[PDB]
RNA sequence: AUACCUUUCUCGGCCUUUUGGCUCAGAUCAUGUGUAGUAU
RNA sequence: CAUACUUAUCCU
């Protein structure tokens, strides 16, 4: 079939596998960003600070990560509060995989060569 | 007929609100390790679903809030709950791009329903038919046969996330909001939409059925209107703007409607009048941000004397009606019919 | 703002209305016509300068009207 | 004499005006 | 940015997941919350019987070898810790279990 | 750094090598002297004379 | 290995602003002598911006002394609190101290290391240059400019080429986006009967006056 | 502070500017005594 | 002194007051057989 | 030849954006002759 | 003429 329909490369869905997972959270963690930023806009408001929203997201989770305490002088509090959670919501998820991983690491139960890097 | 003169016909005859005993929160549970995403009641009344960013499903005791059984299926977010009134059977959407039936008489996933481009919103059982229908940031309604796992039927034409379903027997099958901020009642037999409302004006997160009468509420973020069907013509505004998002509603058979915000309000309002009898603000448990505060979702318990929420502080709370209260001790929030004149 | 550009819709409504047409212009071309209805649809008779009158009146308007680092900055100065 | 402050090395880079591109050829067309 | 929207002779390429399963629906039968069981009760007796039980039912009611010692008493003072969930990343008993169990 | 044991790691501390030689110095000096001086007695145990095995025999 | 001279520290405040706080390496690539850990430190420790350089208070000298009586030796303690660096600190304490008593076996020896040259300001660039001093600052002037990739110049020259190679094949001579309109939406019917407006773009379509690109 | 796809050069502040006890003395002066006692006895 | 048994938050009881019944449920009652 | 309105020129000024999203800051960061070609 | 760069060319 694949030889005389040719393949179906077009649109099927893809699974979410291993090697997909944090790409795909993080695919899925701006898009929620993405719905709560156009929610939260004002009626009249230019919808497109949203990509700066997103910069935002990302370089608070950085700061997270680094354990650097931010404070971004003009950012308008309900924007704030929503990357203070978005970022949260990441920090639980990535804290509770690196529990997950390490008990399995201390078990000897099967992990990628690089969850052990990632791990540590 | 006008704005004004509709305007006078409503300062005349809006319907006054029943009275309705005020809800008082009287459990947390806490034991979800992400953000609770999804409620879904039993038909026994007896337990309910929560699903998490936590990826589990947590099968709780709906008298003690005892945690019976955590389902570990999904990759991701579980972001919707429906327990079937007709087959033992739970089903789940994740942000994961998967549907999945749960056996609930094995505790484990029997079927999944492939399909969705991206992560999935938004679940119903249609009451009548082994079919399920489910939303996603595909902008989508995938209708799927419950049995043979096919996907019957998509409903194309909203633009964004389809973030709310709703399943009935009688046309319109399914409505559909989303984040387009447009509202779809469906022709199932036709995979058509029926109707395409647009007077919302932000996305449209929370719909909800009345449990007796021909007639929907849907939420904005701005604001609550309630439609009649089968045409989805609008009735009206709840008197009131709760000034948030607006992530969940319930609708009791009391005509208790609970919409519960973004920011962990939770406001009641009769049905039928549009007037909102409380308003309460959560309470987040220790260690969260009060940033991290809001309502996902919300149901009534079978009998509708209950109401459940899964809170972004990763709670489930539940509210009982402090019904040893009447109409002197505890009338709540007064209402004034809406008096004025205005644009509408 | 829409009021300011609102007052300049009228600066224009009312300029254009002095410049490009006249009362008896008007009353004569209603004159020819008694519909001034259920006629939605069916082009009007007006005379074929009318139009131009619009283009040019428009097209008026139009003749009155690193690298990017230095926009950035030139942002926040702006700001700051 | 002169020694080395950084905003004039600035000014210096941005003379050395990147590569914002040159127009195409203005090539007479038929 | 956007998403793919994902609207909808057949292909005859069959997938290993699409292969028949499960190919009977469970019904709920008499005993398992079917809808004509359901009406016949009350179940706001049934859910008041069971919190009121609960509730109640939770509630149970209708000189010495250490003279030259310099310290005495030194773990009368210490905190007993308490089963609480606090919904804090890096402040949760949990994470301070896991990182005093696993950093040495 | 960490130097991952499975079950638990280990911190490693990278200091300045020119600080590592005046360090290791003052650890060679400070534990000769401390010797010399009987600062430590005998009971303070990972000692020189004993491997771990013969402590755990000359405790049985 | 040895002092910052002056045109380092500037290369280095340079790369700080095009690079950032975490980009070390990325900075210690345009100084030859300098390694991303000694960039760090004339950063922290002599360059930081937040660093108060001005002349000492006499606030600051009795929280000082203060503070290394409360925390003894304690300077990376100590110093956030009197808010000037460890060294500036350590070296102020010293000389405080120096002022209650008013070679020494405590001083730099010729041809020692001296343990935190990122503390010193810096040498000042020189009367002459070196090909090191000059060829440092012209790879440090380039890649501080330079944001661009290379195919860009393929670019505009393969399409000279394809016009090259296309007026030649005018000179032998000597999907199609034009036949048809691509996925073409027509304008729905309205109450207006639009014939006559087809007609004129038909005839707009057919002139051809002469325009440049 | 990590990223910077486009290569701009900011300023030194607005990288910088942009996303940011009384027992000791109790302490040191019981040891401080404590030292001085030792000694003098 | 206060040590690193420290106290960042108060506890669901000070949070939610006394007629809020407080549950942690970290592990579940039944097994996935029942 | 002056007072009025009115019309013209010259200063002063301005937003998104071009931001390749994620991870174990993704990782590492650096131990040649000899020729010739070129830049100097 | 002296620093550098290099190239599946050439050795160590």
């Amino acid at each position: 079939a694949r030889q005389f329909e040719g393949r179906q490369s077009k649109g099927i869905a893809k699974t979410v596998t291993k090697q997909r997972i944090e790409s795909h959270f993080d695919l899925e963690l701006r898009a929620a960003v993405m719905h709560d930023i156009l929610d939260m806009m004002p009626e009249g408001v230019k919808q497109n600070k949203a990509r700066t929203i997103l910069q935002h997201l990302s370089e608070a989770w950085r700061c997270w990560k680094a354990n650097i305490p931010w404070k971004v002088p003009g950012l308008p509090a309900p924007v704030e509060n929503m990357i203070l959670r978005y970022v949260k919501q990441k920090a639980d998820w990535w804290t509770n995989v690196a529990h997950y991983n390490r008990e399995r690491i201390r078990r000897g139960a099967t992990v990628d060569k690089t969850v052990c890097r990632k791990n540590l | 007929n006008s704005s004004a003169a509709v305007s006078r016909r409503i300062a005349s005859k809006w319907p006054r609100p029943v009275w309705h005993a005020p809800w008082k929160m009287y459990r947390v549970i806490s034991g979800h390790l992400g953000w609770v995403r999804c409620v879904a009641v039993d038909p026994s009344n007896e337990w309910f679903a929560t699903g998490s960013a936590d990826r589990t499903i947590k099968i709780w005791d709906l008298a003690s809030g005892q945690l019976k059984l955590t389902l570990t299926g999904h990759i991701e977010q579980v972001t919707g709950l429906a327990v079937s009134s007709r087959h033992p059977y739970m089903f789940s959407c994740g942000l994961d791009k998967m549907v999945k039936c749960w056996d609930l008489e094995q505790n484990k996933v029997i079927r999944s329903y492939h399909g969705h481009l991206s992560g999935v919103y938004s679940i119903a059982l249609h009451p009548n038919l082994d079919v399920l229908m489910t939303g996603g940031r595909d902008s989508v309604v995938r209708v799927w046969d419950m049995r043979t796992k096919v996907q019957a039927m998509v409903l194309s034409g909203h633009d964004q996330t389809v973030c709310s379903l709703l399943a009935q027997a009688p046309d319109p099958q399914v409505i559909s909001g989303s984040h387009d901020s447009t509202i779809r009642l469906w022709d199932l037999r036709k995979g058509k939409a029926s109707a395409v409302l647009t007077h919302h004006k932000k996305s449209i997160r929370a719909l909800a059925m009345h449990p007796h009468e021909f007639a929907f509420a849907s939420a904005s973020a701005e604001n609550i209107k309630k439609w009649a069907l089968p045409d989805g013509d609008f009735l009206h505004n709840m008197l009131s703007q709760q000034r948030a998002i607006i992530n969940s509603m319930a609708i009791n058979q009391d005509g208790v409607v609970a919409t519960g915000g973004d920011n962990g309000s939770l406001w009641l309002w009769d049905w039928r009048s549009g007037h909102c009898f409380q308003q309460d603000e959560t309470v987040v448990q220790p260690g969260s941000l009060e940033s991290e505060g809001a309502l996902y979702d919300m149901t009534f318990d079978m009998t509708g004397s209950r109401l459940i929420t899964a809170e972004g502080d990763k709670t489930v709370k539940m509210w009982k009606e402090v019904e040893d209260a009447t109409p002197e001790t505890h009338p709540g929030l007064p209402f004034r019919p809406p008096k004025d004149i205005k644009r509408f | 703002a829409p009021e300011n550009l609102y007052q300049a819709h009228l600066k224009r409504a009312e300029a254009g209305v002095a410049a490009a047409y006249s009362v008896e212009d008007y009353e004569r071309a209603k004159a020819a016509d008694p519909e001034f209805s259920l006629k939605y649809g069916q082009q009007p008779k007006l005379p074929a300068a009318n139009v131009e009158k619009m283009v040019a009146e428009l097209q008026e308007r139009d003749r009155k009207k690193n690298d990017r680092n230095a926009h950035f900055n030139k942002k926040i100065q702006r700001a700051f | 004499d002169k020694q080395i402050t950084a905003e004039q090395l600035l000014r210096e880079a941005k003379e050395i005006q990147l590569e914002d591109d040159y127009k195409a050829p203005k090539q007479i067309i038929t | 940015w956007a998403p793919a929207i994902g609207g909808e002779k057949p292909s005859v390429q069959q997938s290993a997941k699409n292969l028949p399963g499960h190919t009977k629906l469970k019904f709920r039968q008499t005993g398992q919350a079917a809808e004509e069981e359901l009406r016949a009760k009350d179940l706001r007796a049934e859910l008041e019987a069971k919190e009121r039980k609960h509730f109640g039912k939770q509630s149970g009611t209708d000189r010495r070898w250490d003279d030259d010692v310099v310290f005495k008493n030194q773990a009368r003072g210490e905190p007993k810790q308490q089963k609480r969930f606090v919904n804090d990343t890096i402040r949760n008993d949990f994470h301070r279990r896991f990182l005093q169990r696993y950093i040495r | 750094e960490f130097m991952d044991l499975y079950s638990h790691l280990i911190p490693v501390y990278e200091i300045e090598p020119l600080e590592k030689i005046t360090d290791c110095y003052l650890d060679q000096y400070l534990w000769f002297e401390a010797d010399n001086r009987h600062l430590f007695p005998c009971w303070v145990k990972p000692a020189d004379s004993e491997p771990p095995p013969l402590l755990v025999y000359k405790w049985c | 290995g040895g002092v910052w001279k002056n045109t380092e520290d500037e290369i280095l405040k340079a790369a700080v602003m095009k690079y950032g706080l975490n980009q070390w390496a990325r900075i210690s690539s345009l100084l030859v002598r300098k390694s991303a850990k000694q960039c760090k430190a004339r950063w922290y420790e002599w360059l930081d911006p937040a660093i108060k350089k001005t002349e000492w208070t006499r606030e600051e000298d009795e929280k000082l002394l203060h503070l290394a009586k409360l925390m003894p030796c304690q300077w990376r303690t100590i110093a956030p609190i009197v808010g000037r660096t460890p060294a500036q600190c350590l070296d102020r304490y010293e000389r405080l101290l120096d002022q209650a008593v008013a070679d020494d076996p405590r001083r730099l020896r010729p041809g020692e290391i001296d343990p935190n040259p990122e503390a010193k300001p810096a040498r000042p660039d020189a009367v002459d240059m070196d090909e090191d001093e000059k060829e440092m600052l012209s790879e440090a002037r380039a890649r501080l400019a330079n944001t661009r990739g290379k195919k860009a110049k393929r670019k505009a020259r393969e399409k000279q080429l394809e016009e090259a190679r296309r007026l030649a094949q005018l000179q032998k001579k000597r999907v199609d986006y034009s036949s048809e309109v691509a996925f073409e939406l027509k304008p729905q019917a309205g109450f207006y009967s639009t014939a006559d407006e087809e007609k004129t773009t038909r005839s707009m379509q057919q002139e051809f006056r002469p325009v440049t690109v | 502070n990590w990223k910077n796809p486009k290569g701009y050069t900011i300023p030194l502040d607005k990288r910088l500017a942009a996303d940011g006890n009384d027992k000791f003395a109790a302490l040191s002066e019981a040891l401080f005594t404590a030292e001085a006692k030792a000694r003098e006895a | 002194v206060l040590h690193e048994d420290k106290k960042y938050y108060p506890s669901a009881e000070e949070i939610y007051g006394a007629e809020v019944e407080t549950l942690v449920m970290e592990e579940d009652a039944q097994p996935l057989e029942v």
